[PDB]
Order: structure tokens, then sequence, then C-alpha cells
């Protein structure tokens, strides 16, 4: 969820 | 692979820069706030707060700290070149470990206090959490690191290695992470040699020590979540749950 979004 | 000294030193300055840019708390600020200590009245206030309110507050502040560690990784040479699976694996295993190391900056060994919500307090501040073992372990760990007088640059290089660990289960490009780790190892050890600080090598925490601390964190959360499942569901940060269950 969030880690995915934070990385891009 | 980094061949020349100039290359290795470029890595050193790059890592230190990425670190300075992604600290949420300036060392200067933490040091000059050391006299600002919770009173007995405030300590009592903290001890009187419910277990669930204290966990929520702690999970929140740690989550913010983790966000800065994610920025640190995003700024690290090599990290963004790894595949997304591996990026996630490294942050999942390593983000909390980096926080634990960074925490020694906010720790005053002279009086055994940690910076928390604007002032310094001893470990008795955290009694409502019902995890004294975890808390005293974190405090002992910070104490041990404080005894080394870790420089900002050493913290930068050491936390980059904490994160870039090729032994993490689930890595798809193991050999690539290995090459990055080795280059960072040469950077860290070169800097220590240059600064006559290689005597810290034997004094650094055994690898599984950080893992033990993160395991204890997860174990305590599990127990808390069993006692307050709605609180975790409704009032814990999404990122914190994603990382720690
Ligand atoms: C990484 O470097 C630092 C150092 C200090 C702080 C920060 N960043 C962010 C800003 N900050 C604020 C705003 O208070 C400080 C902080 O969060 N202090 C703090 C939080 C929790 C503590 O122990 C509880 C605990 C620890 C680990 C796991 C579970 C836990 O209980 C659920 C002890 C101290």
């Amino acid at each position: 969820k969030i880690l995915h979004r934070l990385l891009q | 692979p980094y061949a020349s000294l100039t290359e290795i030193e470029h890595l050193v300055q790059s890592v230190c820069k990425s670190y300075r840019e992604t600290c949420q708390l300036r060392l200067e600020d933490l040091l000059r706030q050391r006299s600002n200590i919770f009173s007995r009245e405030e300590v009592t206030g903290y001890q009187r707060k419910s277990m669930w309110e204290m966990w929520e507050r702690c999970a929140h502040h740690l989550t913010e700290a983790i966000q800065y560690v994610v920025e640190f990784a995003k700024r690290l040479s090599g990290f963004m070149e790894l595949c997304q699976n591996d990026q996630i694996v490294l942050l999942k295993a390593g983000a909390m470990e980096v926080v634990l190391v960074r925490m020694c900056r906010a720790y005053n060994a002279d009086n055994r206090t940690v910076f928390f919500e604007g002032k310094y307090g001893g470990m008795e501040l955290f009694r409502a959490l019902g995890c004294s073992e975890l808390i005293s372990s974190i405090f002992d760990f910070s104490h041990s690191l404080s005894a080394l007088h870790f420089s900002e640059d050493e913290i930068a290089l050491y936390t980059a290695l904490v994160l870039i660990n090729a032994h993490r289960p689930g890595l798809q490009e193991k050999r690539k992470v290995e090459q990055l780790q080795y280059n960072l190892e040469l950077a860290f050890h070169h800097h220590l040699c240059k600064t006559h600080r290689q005597s810290i090598l034997a004094k650094l925490p055994p690898k599984g020590k950080l893992r033990s601390l993160c395991s204890q964190h997860v174990e305590r959360l599990q127990i808390f979540q069993h006692l307050h499942p709605i609180v975790v569901q409704a009032a814990f940060p999404p990122l914190y749950k994603e990382l720690f269950s």
C-alpha cells in the first residue's frame, strides 16, 4: 500500500 | 565497484549529505534542549495515560521517523537503481533498525533520558505501555551507542549499511545488493581509517542485536493489538501497520 506510493 | 580513493570518498560525502538532508531532528537542536526535562508532575501525567493512548502516540512519532528513513533510502546512491521488490524488502526489514540507531542522537547518557514530545524523560515515562523490557532494551542500546561518541558522518555511513543488507530474505537481485553493500563497507571503513576511528569496529553492536530489538517491538505490538484491536485498526498509522502488522 503506502511504501509503494512513497517510493514513487 | 569503486576502484580509486577519490571514488570511495565521493561515496562518503554523498552518503553524509543524504543523511543530513533526511534527519528530522538536527543534532544541535537535540543537544541544546538537554536541560529541558519533564518534571515529576509531567512524568506522573504520562504514567496516568491509558496504555492505548501511549501506544498510539508512540506509533505516530515512530511512523514520522520512519518516513524520514524512507527519504534517506530514496536519496542513497544505488538504492533507487534496485528493483521495487528489493527496495520494499530492504525498507521493510531495515527502516525500524535505522530509527533505533538514529535514536542515540536524542539520548542523553549523562542522565539516561530520551527526547520525546518536546522534552527529555527517563524510561519511567513509558510505563503505561506495559513493555518495560523493550523500553529498557532500547535505552541500553542507545546508551551503548552514546558511549562510542558516534559522529554524524559515522551515523550516516553506519545507517546506510544497516539498510543495505544483502542477507535480507526475499531479495531478487542479491548480487547487486551485495555489490552496493561492499562499496558502502569500503566507504565506512575508509572514513574510519582516515579519522583514526577504527577502534569503534569491535565496539559496534552484534548484528542480531538490532534484529532482537525489532523482534521485541513486533512481539509487543501483537500483544497490544490482541488487547486493543479496534484502536490499532482505527487509530494507528497505515504505514506503521504495513511494517509491523
Ligand atoms: C529516530 O530518532 C528519534 C528519536 C526520538 C524521537 C524521534 N526520532 C522522532 C521525534 N520524537 C518525538 C516527536 O517525540 C522522538 C520520539 O519519537 N521519541 C520516542 C518515541 C518512542 C520511544 O519509545 C517507545 C517505543 C520505541 C520503539 C518501539 C516502540 C515503542 O513504543 C511503542 C522513545 C522515544
